[PDB]
């Protein structure tokens, strides 16, 4: 009936995009990041800069798609580690190294627009998701625990890219399992527990996407 | 979605 990846190794340490809005990188790279594991038995972490330096497609620190980012790694036959790109919180010019490569694509899948069934299929068989919300509440952002939800978040604000490394329930209150990626100190060590059936509460399931491996 |  639930599910977190996090148990299981799926998951990285949780990151921090500094002053960047770099928020669909490390989405996508946590993505990666799952499906790596689940690959090939381990993961690491994979770098967000390769992706703001060398997505064309997207706005480095203005924003992106973690669609984008996924085609990218496809077209450019891999993704550089962190350790072999690092994280500086700028874009700068690419410098993708073949070297240092530690994982690849083979495309991608979008979740059906507003399905959050499809969404917990998808996590389920699958691993985690990269998925799109709205982040701008007040109550969003001062976060620290229990299961959010707030009525006045808008669905079709999706401001702010996230990564969905399970679901379950919570105190009767039934959830998604959220990693952020505004460092361990926000929220609850750096994850929310997101509303789940509750008629696609904060646009989870509008721009939900997993890349193939 | 500007997703950031």
């Amino acid at each position: 009936d639930s599910v977190d990846y996090r148990k299981k190794g799926y998951v990285t340490p949780v990151k921090n995009q500094g002053q960047c809005g770099s928020c669909w990188a490390f989405s996508s790279v946590g993505a990666l990041e799952g499906q790596l594991k689940k690959k090939t038995g381990k993961l690491l972490n994979l770098s967000p800069q390769n992706l703001v330096d060398c997505v064309s497609e997207n706005d480095g620190c203005g924003g992106g798609y973690m669609t984008n980012a996924f085609q990218y790694v496809q077209k450019n036959r891999g993704i550089d580690s962190e350790d072999a790109y690092p994280y500086v919180g700028q874009e700068e010019s690419c410098m993708y190294n073949p070297t240092g490569k530690a994982a690849k694509c083979r495309g991608y899948r979008e979740i059906p627009e507003g399905n959050e069934k499809a969404l917990k299929r998808a996590v389920a068989r699958v691993g985690p998701v990269s998925v799109a919300i709205d982040a701008s509440l007040t109550s969003f952002q001062f976060y620290s625990k229990g299961v959010y939800y707030d009525e006045s978040c808008n669905s079709d604000n999706l401001n702010h890219a996230v990564l969905a490394v399970g679901y379950g329930i919570q105190k009767g209150n039934k959830h998604w399992i959220i990693k952020n990626s505004w460092g361990e100190n926000w929220g609850n060590k750096g994850y929310i527990l997101m509303a789940r059936n509750k008629n696609n509460a904060c646009g989870i399931a509008n721009l939900a996407s997993f890349p193939k491996m | 979605x500007s997703v950031r």
